[PDB]
């Protein structure tokens, strides 16, 4: 996974 | 050698900004370049031949990391870098990155695009503060990307840099929808298998998505009351498990644009409605 | 200098161990020292005189830190240092460290009883390597401690050495009942104020008590199902909350002395029973 | 709170 | 042991603050503790019986580094530590540090009066995080001084924190006046020395005095004009030389208190007026 | 691959020195390196086909980092570099590092001519120990340049190394004519801008210029009374402001050339004659 | 540009294993890695297109770092790596390093063959942990390598990997006999130059040969009484200096392969015989 | 406090060194010190009052760290620290270490005799720069020490300095006779115990001793032939197995004293005779 | 010196 | 500014 | 020289 | 063992 913002 | 012509090229285009480089996009004085090149600024720019304008910062997105540069043209025209498209690259092409870190020469170096995120190119050519803001060149000498230092190099591609062109030469805010969530892929086999380490966190119920991994602060996400620990199922009724997938829905929806989100905490059913805001 | 009695009283009876010190209880050649000086070896004692006899470790409690060692008297006397007793010790009562580091002097370091846990002996006197094991006296010249090396130094009260001094004379293994889990005092106001926190691991079900903050591998906790987060209510209908009590009444039980537990997860009514191991 | 064990 | 006593006497009064230590002044609730302890605050106390009273903090003096903060009487008396004197402290005398780090006893060090700054005093008795906040006391257990944690450690005087005592239980703000000026001792034979070497900063203009080292941001000095390398020769009229002395003629002088400065920049005679600030 | 031509016909005269790398110049045994490989030996060459002779360091200069060795021709013939030309060196030429690390092979790399300073090579190619001291090739095998490992790497020059090659085959001292200080280019508006800094170690007494940053021990400007801070406006009665450009001069001017120089200490006005020494 | 080919052709079949990359040598599903990607395993295989295998390691050998996985081919069929050969690898040729670090494209770098070894190949193509285990390609497309992750990387020779292949895909134990002696050249010259050195720890017999500088742990060498500072001078009669020669011979005998030893032990004859046994 | 007495009895006579301290030993304006606190000097003296005289090293031993300066007697009596002896130090003696750091106060702090190498002295006396090369007291207020830094201090036994006083009041060279080795005590059950292991340097001929473990540079042993590894068993006919035992009779032996060495190098039989040179 | 403020 | 020397 | 083994 | 010289 990644997320971010 | 081929990497000669294509210097000779959109070399003299490549500018120092003041630490940084840029190119000169075209005889009007826009020039592209690192939003970190340019601190917030509001600069000065040298040509290869020696020519110092003083530039004056129009645009910042600070998280595509690239800005718009305006300089007054004034006696030789303004030497110009001709843009190429990213869309066609291919895994393998040459890439020639160009910086101007004096102010007086062009230092050049040699690769080939590594891999293709459209999303980012990557490159084994040398990228360093150096050539940083500056192009990345294919074979021929057009302008394919810009160069972004942090042995493989990245580069914002080009396509991704004409489409925000006019609004950073304009007034700077760049359309960033989201809503604050660090998520993270679960599997089943991820899931019933965290439930089964006595020490884990908290207790995944089961099933594949997105484990909302982390809140952050003063986010919409914060605000319509996600918590660490939830697991977002469907959006408003689009079964999701992929991290990179949910990055985009929220951009296709506008800013400001609510979402209801349906998602489980534990064993309770949740459905909440954020308001996507700007990124900041 | 008072010291100077205290020491010509018990530092004969302080001897090197082959690192660290130790001191003859009795004439017949049982010696203290430090679990950890004993590095399990099975050694070789110096007397401050320069006599050298061959101890063997007859004991060893690794939880206590302290080992019994003996030799085999022959020739002159063994001298012996006289034991005081920790009970009625008082914060900032003089305290003199001695130990054996060489075989053939004693260092003596001089300071007061910092504080008193019973439990534990903090002093400023100077502990170190070349302490370790030695014997800690009261100013009379009396053993009231056993210096242990890890500006405060921490020494293990005499008569908690004495009630185990046979044991490890003997068959050496202590009676220390445990389950193997790390708790935490929470308190409501720590708890419904972390379940406002949108990125704490798990919600707290309000309350007071010993949030298990770590259930420790091959443990009776986790093999009771016991998991991380679980809360502890009452152990069999005694409400509890402190993690320092707790420690207590599972001693108070024997080895494989089954204990039910009421405990809640999130939301669940949780009973189950460990049985009580022994720490090692 | 403590722990151990 | 004569610290026992001691021990006894001031002791019970002296509590943990929430980290840090204090001790109470009088039955009414009046609470000394170091600034640093009072991260700002506005805190809890517990007392060495186990009593948790809910403090405020009444005053704050960064730059002496105390706090007073108060409590509410209930209950049984609030114990009371009885204040001495530093005035009167001769260097040898003993010194027992007493702190509350856990909030139901006391650890207790002990040491000398190392040395007297009045000003500052130093002492060998382990001073740390535990006890700071908390007194330092002479053998017959008045408090002489106030433990600030940072092998010699540091007390603020008591009858320095005598002096603010009203002023920090009121409306706390305590005078502080300054220019803003870092000085240094010149001496002739280290100016005319500076000035042989070929790559000292700036030539000093010989002489004897107090060389201005640093100009400190937003100080009533910058906004005098005053720069680096100045050399302050005469105040109104009176030679100066000591960066000591210099740190005393402004605190006579009030708050916004006009001081003319008679200095040379290199050859240049300059006199110019600093208004003494506040220091914060 | 066009590199393996150029390797074949360079290759072969690549020799380990004994760290470091060189090459053969001609039959007679003149073989190329850097004076950093040479840490002043007075060595022994190993050439690809496992040839060991004896060599002899007949020259070095440090400050251009390049050595002289010979070697006795016997036997076969000595293989030979043929030597290009750095003059007429393209930004973007392919450019080959031949090494020979251990006496038996060459270890290659290839990259491009990433900048030119004719006064120094850049390169991506991957310069380390194990190819210092080789020779750098253009596409088709001949020497433009003398590796120097210190992601770019340096050569130097091969015209250069033409140059002072028969003076380090004889006596080995090549005029670097020098006066000992560090200058910086000083702008107005950096000057007057300093000026305005409260901080600054000395007003600069405007102008534009070189500001003596620092005077080295032992130097010629040391000698003639130049002192840091001094700002240099004429030489003789040429006008100068650039670090670089004063860096010739004295190179133009012979070894104890004495050197009139015009410049200011603040507010006076200054004129000194150095006498350019040897770097050393 | 000529790579774009090269990876079109054998890209397709680099896959991920989990981390590292590998790839896949015929239609069967035998797959090529390196055994530090296989930590032990016995794994997940994601091809290029996106199809997960389940794939089990059929094979190790952890000193030669390759290993055999194997995947049951179903759907479409698994696209296949082209096998070149090493042997007549040419120092300079073009190297091109593909993995496959995600598992949905090529990670791509370019460079040449910096040096052979046959033994082990250097090239200066990036090589990285996210194409450890993949391929490296000549100019054609063919596997001429197997990247190995540890500015220049390392690569098996492919007809290195073609040898121990069926052994790895059955059975995987290959025959690596050995003694356990770490040796050194030793020259007379650097010898009796040994013996001249008064804190040297040994005198070596003078002579040239195998300086043992260390008998490991439970080897052959060891049981054989061999000792450190031992100059072993014949096989069975066989003058060696060599330790690359030595570490052949030992090759060339069986597992199990009784071998005497002639060495001198600073003045006695020794001759010893040590049976070869299996590194591990 | 007992210690304010010995600090006004002595305290007035310690001053500072320019860093490091020092005590006046008699009304001439003889002061002892710290050899490093003399870095060669040949310095500046400031008294508890604040009277700056101007000293000189009139002797300096830096084996023994001691030196030893001179004042001129002007005005006020010069104060003058009491001799005590240290011959009849017992262990857990009070100890008083005094300094005057910036010289105008007494830094005091306050110990025990931690131990007694007459060689050298450990305190539990917190012992600093601020006090070394100041005098350690005894509870009546005699020097029995001097401070020398480096929780345990060590200083110089004052009986030791008495010795040399006149010496380095005079012509400051003290006789230390010296041969180079460093030296190790083996035990025969170290000494084949060593022999078994097989990576051991060199093989010990079993036996007990002085094994020489290293030739310094430049010594008489190394002139002599002396080699490590060698075993020294009768110096002339006196059985040896103490390193701190030989480390006398050299002491015992003149300066340019020759002294024969039985020693045997591994199975050779060695007899040489070193001639003491003066340890520097 | 001191200095200090 | 460069120096050097 | 080498060792390795 | 001690050593020192
Ligand atoms: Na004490
Ligand atoms: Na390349
Ligand atoms: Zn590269
Ligand atoms: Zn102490």
């Amino acid at each position: 996974x990644x997320x971010x913002w | 050698s081929f990497v000669a012509a294509a210097v000779s090229r959109s070399g003299p285009a490549v500018v120092r900004i003041d630490q940084g480089s840029g190119f000169i996009i075209d005889n009007s004085g826009i020039i592209l370049t690192n939003a970190h090149v340019v601190d917030g600024a509001s600069v000065v720019v040298t040509l290869r031949d020696g020519r110092t304008f003083d530039g004056q910062v129009r645009g910042t997105d600070e998280v595509t990391d690239l800005a718009v540069v305006k300089i007054e043209p004034q006696g030789s025209a303004l030497p110009v870098a001709p843009l190429g498209t990213s869309s066609n690259l291919q895994v393998g092409d040459w890439a020639i990155a160009v910086g101007n870190p004096v102010g007086l020469d062009n230092t050049v170096t040699l690769g080939i695009i590594s891999t293709l995120g459209v999303e980012f190119i990557q490159t084994d050519a040398a990228i360093n503060p150096g050539n940083s803001g500056g192009p990345l060149l294919n074979a021929r000498g057009e302008v394919i990307g810009i160069n972004t230092a942090i042995g493989i190099g990245f580069a914002i591609p080009i396509d991704q840099a004409k489409a925000i062109q006019n609004t950073l030469a304009a007034g700077g805010t760049v359309p960033h929808p989201y809503i604050g969530v660090q998520m993270m892929n679960i599997t089943v086999d991820q899931a019933q298998q965290n439930n089964r380490n006595p020490n884990s966190p908290f207790i995944i119920p089961e099933v594949d998505g997105i484990l909302v991994m982390r809140v952050l602060p003063g986010t919409p996400a914060e605000r319509a009351g996600i918590r660490r620990g939830d697991v977002i199922v469907a959006v408003d009724g689009t079964p999701i498990s992929d991290g990179a997938r949910l990055q985009r829905i929220v951009e296709q929806a506008g800013l400001n644009k609510a979402l209801k989100l349906d998602l489980l905490r534990g064993d309770r059913r949740l459905s909440l409605t954020v308001q996507t805001a700007q990124l900041r």
